């Protein structure tokens, strides 16, 4: 019960509210991506799903700024809100610090972005999960942004539908795209096995794939079109 | 809109091959009555970096409190800021350098003259200028208020150009520092005998002198003037 799903002000007995969790459902019913990192680079790998075949698919990577750049998973409405707030901070500390804001830092002021609507009255907690990748200082990062607001650092993870069968992919291999450096290749090789588990009927297409990239030296590309027919 | 009411005059640095010397003498003056005696205008910010401020005594204690708010806020949300997103000169000169030019367009100038004088955690020296007309540059050699006209030539001998740090040295650069003093001690009327001197270095870290003393005294010279002009 369950009488109580119908207020985010309002908590179950259970101790909980009813819609975070949904919120956590809405990710699943959308699109699927798959991170994974290595020490001098960071990837995502995403599958851009279309409407129909006269339909040219979705952009499901948002280029943040020329150090970072993250991925949507579930509804976009709420995806292009949380990007613009995201990239606003990252101009924010270029102006202001002269810096490449940090993707630790940056994911948590997230956190606290998506709190602010969950207690208020009006507005909800947002229905996408976003995979943030980064190139700092402190080199590498992948983080992986919640609903909830939950922010976790992880050498691998994937979110959407099917994502249960990325992560089996990444956990055998944890070690292996630890150790890999200095091939951005060898990196999107990894990317590109992992997200063929997460699919069930379907193929991956040169316009399927869209492969995102940023390291030591390398600013932030997405690659798109004829530029996934290398590692397809 | 601001007037200065007590102030500090002068600050001196200059550029060596591995690290930097900022100094000034310490005084609030109030005008013509030399009001305070041990005002310390050389803030230590980090570790790897002293901002001397110089100018309104009451607009400094206000930057003074901003800048114990920006260490404080490099802690914040790092799991550590020692070397991971360590704090900078570079960081805090943008910092202050935001700041001085918004206070001017709302018309309340912050009345100061500023140097930041530091090192990089990237070997690269760092030396600026920024005021309360939001001006900046940079520049090998520095010097504000009185000073400028001064006793900056005198540092421009000992290094003209770029290509002239690496044939200057740490006991060299001190030695040009305190004779700068020495003229500023003779020939400044809100310059007093007390100085501190903060040398940051690479490799050396912080060297903090704190209440050196004009010598090389000359004097000695003055019983031979007689008169004004004509007088036997």
């Amino acid at each position: 019960r369950n009488n109580y799903d119908g207020d985010t002000v309002t908590f179950s007995p259970t101790g909980r509210l009813f819609q975070v969790e949904y919120a956590l459902e809405a990710i699943k019913q959308g699109s699927v991506t798959v991170g994974l990192r290595s020490n001098t680079h960071a990837v995502l790998v995403a599958l851009k799903r279309n409407a129909d075949e006269l339909s040219s698919y979705q952009k499901k990577i948002i280029k943040c700024d020329e150090h970072m750049g993250l991925s949507l998973a579930g509804l976009a409405p709420d995806a292009r809100v949380l990007s613009n707030y995201l990239r606003q901070q990252c101009n924010y500390s270029s102006l202001v610090f002269n810096r490449k804001l940090a993707v630790e830092r940056a994911g948590h002021l997230l956190c606290d972005k998506a709190q602010k609507n969950t207690q208020s009255y009006g507005g909800r907690p947002y229905g996408v999960g976003l995979l943030i990748i980064g190139y700092d200082k402190s080199g590498a990062h992948l983080l992986e942004f919640q609903p909830s607001g939950n922010v976790t650092e992880l050498y691998g993870t994937a979110i959407g539908a099917r994502s249960q069968g990325a992560k089996t992919y990444l956990e055998r291999t944890l070690d292996t795209f630890i150790k890999i450096d200095g091939n951005p290749d060898e990196l999107i090789k990894a990317g590109v096995e992992a997200i063929s588990q997460s699919l069930r009927d379907e193929s991956l297409t040169v316009d399927n794939l869209s492969i995102a990239i940023v390291g030591k030296d390398t600013p932030f590309t997405i690659y798109d079109g004829e530029a996934v027919a290398k590692y397809i | 809109t601001q007037q200065p009411i007590v102030t500090g005059t002068s600050v001196i640095s200059m550029k060596y091959d591995n690290g930097v010397i900022i100094a000034a003498d310490n005084l609030g003056s109030y005008g013509s009555l030399l009001r305070f005696n041990g005002v310390e205008r050389l803030i230590p910010v980090g570790d790897n970096t002293v901002v001397g401020i110089s100018g309104d005594i009451s607009d400094m204690q206000h930057i003074e409190r901003l800048l114990k708010d920006l260490v404080t806020e490099n802690a914040y949300d790092n799991p550590l800021a020692d070397a991971e997103e360590a704090l900078e000169p570079s960081y805090i000169f943008e910092y202050l350098a935001t700041v001085m030019y918004q206070r001017r367009s709302k018309m309340n100038p912050l009345w100061n003259a500023i140097i930041v004088a530091g090192v990089q955690s990237n070997g690269d020296q760092f030396l600026r200028y920024v005021n309360l007309l939001g001006v900046t540059y940079s520049s090998p050699t520095l010097a504000t208020g009185f000073g400028a006209h001064m006793a900056n030539p005198l540092l421009r001998k000992v290094v003209d150009r770029e290509s002239d740090i690496p044939k200057t040295t740490v006991q060299v650069a001190e030695e040009a520092i305190v004779n700068a003093m020495r003229v500023l001690y003779y020939r400044d009327a809100r310059s007093s005998r007390n100085f501190s001197l903060a040398i940051i270095d690479k490799n050396t870290g912080l060297t903090f002198k704190k209440n050196l003393q004009v010598e090389n005294m000359k004097w000695d010279f003055a019983k031979d003037i007689k008169g004004y002009g004509t007088q036997k």
